[PDB]
């Protein structure tokens, strides 16, 4: 009996040409049959081989498929066939698959009603809420601001590129806003539009900083705090002067001969009509002085 | 695994080295040198191997005392900082304080709190240190949200931070959440004098990739009682063995005559490297093999000196190197199974031509499982070889040519059988018996031609 027998209550198969029960694994259709040991006993549900754990289909046929119901069981199956722990997409989401001791004294592989919870399985975070689905975006969990990639759900943990709009997450995966530190550049990641990284020169440890666009002085970085040697810019709307070194000045200053005055909050030039404790001097609406 | 997997590997960013970029990598560092509070200095691998902490540093091993010492995980410190707190575990600070190369540095293994005596030095395998004496300049960024992190990592920066309570501030708060950001570290010379016992010790010399780390590590080995041997890498290392009296030497050349290939930060050995072998330096006092020199300072003056370099050329043939340095002389061994031998002796001798060495002739020393003893020889060129050896007190010749047994004799009736090959030709020595007579004694020396033929060289009666 040449390939496929009679089943004879173990789905028997034999070899094309030799006509031997190949025990072991065999590429039957292009699958994953295995054969057992004993003589040919083929599949039993259940098989657990060199400590990989399979689950066969008891109607013979084939057993790689994933995303499988079996007794009101759903279980994983990767590429070769291994049962997987981990958190994997099928079309109803990112399902979370876990241990037998987890909840409700499952069997390894169920779908928990994981919901409203964080988990981990190698630091690569997951949050799940309401049904037990990756919510893959970003998300306010207790006021905070994590991002979970669509493509894995896995919180974002550093520089990450979102629409070209680059956020700093920390190890956790939050997102941090303010004067940040990447490699040795600075960097700012500003809060007041949900921390984009700014362009701009705001506040630093040590000063207000011209955190520059790229190739403004050598081959700097989108957003890199720079060295500007007391020099003069003015992007869109507001002139801007800083100090000898790349620190802003935020008080009475003179450049050219000329006195100025920068706002005691921000380092922005004072334009238009402002009285600083006394005579207004008429900051003029275009080079104040 | 290749050195710097679990730690890190050092890039040259600008004009010097930095291992670790990110303020979590700088505590994963930590981390992973912090297992030697629970692993110890030397981790079990495979139930069969010791491996070190990996870039850890070792100044000493002494076998004999079971007993280690470490180099200098020495990193920088700082001063300065105006109404210090602490508040969960947390510095708070009013100044920031900088790090200073200008001051005494501070020692992360004074906190990590090493078990450097009395150690278990029972499995024969081990792996040397990978880690020269190292300085740290670290760099404190303002890296923000980081104070949760709990790993062992964070526990050692916190027991560093403790044991010198004015300096070493890892993470801080200057107004802004600052933290370690850099490790850039520089390597002064470090020789680990490894103190060999009397017992048989086997070592595994680590694969550095970093050249700037691998020229400024040295391995310096004190010769005891034993036999004692060593893997030696594709990337070469300096070494001072400690020649000792009636010492085994063996330098296992796997890697460094096969192509090396780094992959999931492991190593795979692929072909042989044409003329690796071709010229070997044997000089009495160091052996350069093909881009390692192994430096021999000691007993340097034993005749009777034999090293032995050991390459694994099939599954089952192994080609072992016998080197005399005082002669500067070196002979080719080929073990394995005598049937698997001469099966596939062609592809063996071109694996050898392949490698470069010159010697026209190989012995052949199998020991099998049931303590058979197949001696023979076999002519480099010509494919000739000759195995002799005895099973149930009976003396078996085989003469094969190529991989064809020409010759048989499977009761060789005479004792005091001693073979050995000029160029080609081949000779067998023995003295037989005439009619079992132990009286009548003949001396032949004879040698095997084919089929049902042997040219008789000489007789003594």
């Amino acid at each position: 009996v040449t390939g496929w027998q009679t089943i004879d209550s173990k789905k028997y198969y034999f070899n094309t040409n030799t006509a031997e029960a190949a025990t072991g694994w065999q590429t039957i259709d292009g699958k994953k049959y295995y054969f057992n040991t004993n003589t040919a006993e083929a599949a039993t549900g259940w098989q657990t081989i060199d400590g990989k754990k399979y689950y066969f289909n008891t109607n013979t046929s084939i057993a790689s498929t994933g995303y499988t119901i079996i007794n009101g069981k759903y279980f994983y199956f990767n590429t070769d066939g291994i049962m997987q722990i981990g958190v994997f997409k099928v079309p109803n989401g990112f399902e979370y698959f876990a241990p037998a001791n987890t909840h409700n004294n499952n069997i390894e592989g169920q779908a928990i009603l994981y919901q409203n919870k964080f988990l981990t399985l190698n630091g690569k975070k997951y949050y799940f809420g309401s049904d037990s689905k990756a919510i893959t975006g970003w998300q306010t969990i207790d006021g905070k601001k994590y991002y979970f990639n669509p493509n894995n759900a896995i919180a974002a943990t550093h520089l990450c590129t979102i629409n070209n709009d680059k956020y700093y997450f920390s190890y956790d995966g939050i997102l941090q806003n303010g004067y940040i530190t990447i490699e040795r550049n600075n960097f700012y990641f500003d809060a007041n539009n949900e921390s984009k990284m700014v362009t701009g020169v705001f506040k630093g440890p040590n000063g207000f900083e011209y955190f520059a666009p790229a190739n403004t002085h050598n081959n700097n970085i989108e957003g890199q705090a720079i060295v500007y040697q007391n020099k003069f810019l003015t992007l869109n709307g507001k002139k801007y002067y800083f100090d000898n070194d790349s620190k802003a000045v935020t008080g009475w200053q003179t450049i050219d001969s000329k006195k100025y005055y920068f706002n005691l909050n921000t380092a922005v030039a004072v334009t238009g009509w402002q009285t600083i404790d006394g005579e207004k001097y008429y900051f003029n609406l275009n080079t104040a002085e | 695994p290749i050195a710097g997997i679990s730690a890190g590997i050092p890039s040259l960013v600008n004009n010097e080295l930095i291992l670790h970029d990110k303020a979590t990598s700088v505590v994963n560092y930590f981390n992973h040198l912090s297992e030697s509070k629970e692993y110890g200095p030397l981790k079990t691998e495979d139930d069969k191997i010791l491996v070190p902490i990996d870039d850890l540093v070792i100044s000493e091993i002494d076998f004999n005392n079971n007993s280690i010492k470490l180099g200098t995980c020495n990193i920088l410190a700082m001063e300065g900082g105006s109404g210090h707190t602490v508040t969960g575990n947390i510095d708070h600070f009013f100044s920031s304080p900088y790090i200073s190369s200008h001051i005494p540095s501070l020692s992360v293994y004074s906190a990590i709190g090493i078990k450097t005596e009395n150690l278990d030095f029972s499995k024969k395998i081990m792996m040397l240190p990978n880690a020269p004496s190292r300085v740290f300049w670290w760099e404190t960024g303002a890296v923000p949200g980081l104070r949760s992190l709990e790993n062992n990592g964070t526990k050692l920066l916190d027991s560093i931070r403790d044991l010198y309570p004015g300096k070493f501030y890892w993470r801080f708060y200057a107004f802004f959440d600052y933290a370690i950001t850099t490790l850039k570290p520089v390597y002064e010379d470090t020789n680990t004098k490894i103190k060999l016992d009397k017992d048989t010790r086997n070592f595994i010399m680590p694969t550095i990739t970093t050249d700037e780390i691998r020229n400024k590590l040295s391995y310096s080995f004190d010769g005891a009682g034993g036999t004692y041997s060593l893997l030696l890498s594709s990337y070469p290392i300096s070494m001072n063995i400690n020649l000792s009296k009636d010492d085994l030497w063996i330098f296992n050349i796997d890697n460094e005559v096969r192509e090396i290939s780094i992959e999931n930060g492991t190593i795979k050995k692929g072909n042989l490297i044409e003329d690796v072998l071709s010229k070997i330096d044997i000089n009495k006092n160091k052996l350069i093999i093909g881009n390692q020199t192994i430096d021999f300072s000691g007993d340097i003056d034993n005749k009777d000196r034999y090293i032995f370099l050991t390459c694994e050329l099939d599954d089952k043939i192994s080609l072992i190197i016998e080197i005399n340095l005082v002669a500067k002389s070196y002979s080719l061994l080929l073990s394995g199974d005598k049937n698997y031998l001469i099966s596939n002796l062609s592809n063996t001798i071109e694996k050898i031509n392949t490698l470069g060495l010159d010697s026209k002739n190989i012995a052949y020393n199998y020991t099998d499982e049931s303590n058979n003893k197949y001696f023979g020889a076999i002519s480099k060129t010509s494919q000739k070889s000759i195995i002799h050896y005895k099973k149930d007190s009976k003396n078996i010749l085989e003469f094969y040519n190529g991989s064809t047994l020409e010759f048989n004799s499977k009761d060789f009736i005479a004792e005091d059988i001693n073979v050995f090959m000029k160029d080609d030709i081949n000779t067998i020595t023995g003295k037989y018996y005439v009619d079992n007579n132990t009286d009548k004694s003949i001396d032949f020396s004879i040698s095997l031609v084919s089929k049902n033929q042997v040219k008789v060289n000489g007789l003594y009666l």
